RNA sequence: UAGCUGGUUCUCCCCGAAAUGACUUUAGGGUCAGCCUCAGGCGCUGACUGGGGCCUGUAGAGCACUGAUAGGGCUAGGGGGCCCACCAGCCUACCAAACCCUGUCAAACUCCGAAGGGUCCCAGGUGGAGCCUGGGAGUGAGGGCGCGAGCGAUAACGUCCGCGUCCGAGCGCGGGAACAACCGAGACCGCCAGCUAAGGCCCCCAAGUCUGGGCUAAGUGGUAAAGGAUGUGGCGCCGCGAAGACAGCCAGGAGGUUGGCUUAGAAGCAGCCAUCCUUUAAAGAGUGCGUAAUAGCUCACUGGUCGAGUGGCGCCGCGCCGAAAAUGA
RNA sequence: AGAGCGCAAGGGUAGAAGGGGGCCUGACUGCGAGGCCUGCAAGCCGAGCAGGGGCGAAAGCCGGGCCUAGUGAACCGGUGGU
RNA sequence: UCCCCCGUGCCCAUAGCGGCGUGGAACCACCCGUUCCCAUUCCGAACACGGAAGUGAAACGCGCCAGCGCCGAUGGUACUGGGCGGGCGACCGCCUGGGAGAGUAGGUCGGUGCGGGGG
């Protein structure tokens, strides 16, 4: 559960997404790499799911890192009120991201616990994802 | 240090660059455009006489003449470093008109 | 090591790639025309000499010229391997990106601590007739809390640098827990 | 049917704009007091027989022909072909 | 009196539009434009593009702007401890500016920057083009579908703009079984004339049970998923192996060791910390089972017996399940 | 050029518009080719003409302020001048 | 006629920076004296007047490590006026015309118009 801090506005449309990611799509980090794949928002409850599964199962191992940030407004409207008046307000702070969109690292551990914890994290997000090692995304800056 | 375009001033719509240093006055007629120039005239490398004051002024008055040889009217004096200080070649009696 | 090569011309990529080849583009210092090579072997090959080392690709136009890499340029989308580019082999100055292999078992780990690598191949220069392999450092007497880098690394004879070189090559780090559950709080 | 006390909001407006920006292009034939161009900042520096108006107003000063030249540090300037 | 309603009638032809903007005690009333049409008066000008000149800040991209930044790192200061009142020596499993580098988020951010679009001058362009006039008008909720932003929940055949257009005015014709806008085509009338578009040849219904090589085994096709599988073909990676594999058999499958430790006891085996070697062909500080914990079945290991293949991974297609409603299919 | 530029934002500017001061008072009378916009009304800029000022020595600058809200057609009456 | 320094306009950061060399007779920075000029919210530091003393350092033009800076193609994607097709959705793919930034090699401490001081 992180976020930025109400900066500038507070409330944004909505989306289409097509197809592109922006990039970052690497290791550059630590290792052994989960790799998100559709075009979707990432959910904070997934966030620390997958925090969960990871430390959960694991514990006592290594260490694990991020490059991503989950921050959108989701414009929620009361119910039964009518349709209308207003847009809505700040709840669902999802992120952006689409296939091919990598994100998370882990390091200092076996490859077996990468695996499992892999497999159970994917089983947890709102789509699917894949999974590799470290090699061939050398020299990306 | 006297950009300002005081030469905006003098970009107006006609132009006179000179200067003044050490020992030297340097005096010259310039119309633009292309930024082509004219008229010539110093203080020492001339072989003038031997006093700023003096020499200054009929300087100024010399080229001016000269400049009537060769065909003007009105222009805008040209310079960066000054506070203003007649020197009563002033390029005034100098042909210009000046001031 | 040697791969193939073949002198590419006016074709467009998806054509040479979508079949089972790939496009390249070989340049140095007086050069920068187009050329292209298999894929198969490439991404076979790659796994092996790559960046790590120097390539020997035998053009059929005779010279089997050794050159290097660099700029690949992915698809981005159901991506791979997508255009890679070619620096052409010279003596001079040179510069590139050597791996390397930390070796041995410190404080730091064992106790369960884990390393933070945040360099394999680093920014260094050369002349191509040397053969400075991979690295092979330091990681005797590591400790959590501390870190090491700059110019505090081996050199074999010749070997100039091309950092800062302050640049942090790696940090022994505290692990996690489901103590920082209790964070969570 | 349950409906309650909503909030209420303020955020339906923004401003009304004319057609601001270049009136004429170059290669266009001017006479003297068309306005060329409306603009707001300084952005282009009125030149060489272009004139301005408190507004930025870039209008025609003689009779001919648009024309446009940029150095670096200077910006963006305008002219027009005189004609006798 | 009615900004509102029901009726308004014979015929041929040439036309052909609105559903948008300013506004209204105005929103279903109406004045101006807007296009229609008519009659007089002018001539390449209209759409469109090659050429060339000039304006944009959008897709996308980008951290150098304005902001967010994951992490490590290092470094300022302090909070602060010991510290001294002649003043400062010093510290920092801390709070941590900056910066660094690993990395990234942005309708109201932009170092960059598209396809372009708009339009200007020369040239092309005789067309229910273009200019002027005035005469008379209707029209001021449009809507389908695409593609693009939005309140919407990537809900509605809610949806307000944008471009685009069909219907409206073409519920005229051919398809879509039947369905104004999903595709084909401007119908002036006759035609027992052939071409032909959409889609079609098993049929009603017009057309090849055509010719050919694979793929599928459910009726997939008749239309579902997250995810799951010795369903099948084809590509490809790695080793065991004729010194003989795999598989079934005899045989050990050990000892310090009951490892440490905790523990009522914890013996490979509840568990946490955990890597030694030895009789060797071969036994793992032991894979699951088992006991109250031992004991015990065990398998990895290894030799043979034996005879020709075998097991695992990555890949591309089709089928499989995931699949339960209210009249009778 | 991240200060600032009167209040908000964008633009933009130190080649000023910002900041210090001397003299003044074009925060001019009667016209204005010309056009942007634009149904209409409206908003807007404007070099140059005759009058006749202020400063700068002059070349010249000023027909209110760096700009975009601070503004309201008509009917009706007060006011002085002519 | 091949030619040495400066008033000075244009090329848009290769022109800018630390530094590295630089000249001085002439040019210039100055130097010098506040008598002349007029000037400073204070100070002759801003500007004039005058020189014999006298500097080449601080200053410019000019010659350089090219670390920083800026210039940066070649090839490919990202998308897309335009056209033709598959979706539980969300999406996509082929052609036509395009072509970034980024990655990259690479490049420069200045290019130049007039006028006057000259080996």
């Amino acid at each position: 559960m992180l976020m930025p801090r109400r900066m500038k506005y507070r409330k944004q449309q909505r989306g289409r997404l097509k197809g592109a990611t922006k990039g970052g799509d690497y290791v550059a980090f630590g290792d052994y790499g989960l790799v998100a794949l559709e075009p979707a928002w990432i959910t904070a409850q997934q966030i620390e799911a997958a925090r969960v599964a990871m430390v959960r199962h694991f514990r006592r191992g290594g260490k694990i890192f991020i490059r991503i940030f989950p921050d959108k407004p989701y414009t929620k409207k009361p119910l039964e009120v009518r349709m209308g008046k207003g847009k809505g307000n700040v709840e669902g702070y999802v992120a952006v991201v689409k296939p091919g969109r990598v994100m998370f690292e882990v390091a200092g551990v076996t490859e077996e616990q990468a695996m499992e914890a892999l497999r159970i994290a994917g089983h947890k997000l709102p789509i699917k994802t894949k999974i590799v090692r470290r090699d061939a995304y050398d020299e990306a800056q | 240090k006297f950009r300002v375009r005081n030469r905006i001033k003098r970009t107006g719509r006609l132009r006179l660059s000179v200067f003044r240093s050490l020992k030297h006055i340097y005096a010259q007629i310039i119309d633009d455009e292309k930024g082509v120039t004219l008229v010539s005239a110093s203080s020492l490398a001339l072989k003038l006489k031997g006093n700023k004051t003096e020499v200054a002024r009929q300087v100024g008055r010399a080229l001016a003449e000269k400049a009537l040889a060769l065909g003007i009217k009105q222009v805008a004096f040209d310079r960066g470093p000054y506070k203003y200080h007649g020197r009563v070649k002033a390029l005034a009696e100098g042909a210009r008109e000046g001031g | 090591y040697r791969l193939k090569a073949y002198y590419r011309e006016g074709e467009k990529p998806s054509a040479l790639r979508r079949a089972g080849k790939l496009p390249g583009v070989m340049y140095n210092r007086h050069l920068n025309r187009k050329v292209y090579v298999d894929l198969v072997e490439f991404d076979k090959v790659f796994r092996q000499a790559s960046i790590h080392h120097v390539i020997v690709l035998e053009l059929p136009d005779g010279q089997s010229l050794p050159t290097l890499v660099r700029q690949v340029n992915l698809d981005k989308r159901r991506r791979r391997p997508e255009h890679v580019d070619f620096f052409v082999l010279s003596d001079e100055p040179v510069e590139m990106y050597v791996p390397l292999r930390f070796v041995g078992t410190p404080a730091g780990v064992r106790a369960g601590g884990v390393l933070q690598e945040i360099h394999r191949d680093i920014l260094v220069k050369v002349s191509p007739r040397n053969i400075p392999e991979f690295i092979e450092v330091d990681v005797s007497g590591l400790e959590i809390g501390d870190s090491l880098h700059a110019s505090d690394l081996k050199l074999p004879p010749g070997v100039e640098l091309a950092v800062s070189p302050e640049e942090t090559i790696a940090a022994v780090v505290p692990p996690e827990d489901v103590e920082k559950l209790a964070e969570e709080a | 049917a349950h409906k309650k006390g909503l909030g209420s909001t303020r955020n339906g407006r923004d401003s009304q704009a004319k057609r601001l920006g270049v009136k004429r292009y170059e290669g266009q034939v001017v006479r003297a007091g068309n306005i060329l161009v409306r603009q707001r900042g300084t952005r282009f520096k009125p030149g060489k027989n272009v004139g301005m108006g408190r507004d930025f107003t870039l209008f025609a000063l003689v009779d001919g022909v648009v024309e446009f030249q940029d150095r670096g540090r200077l910006g963006r300037y305008v002219h027009v072909r005189p004609l006798a």
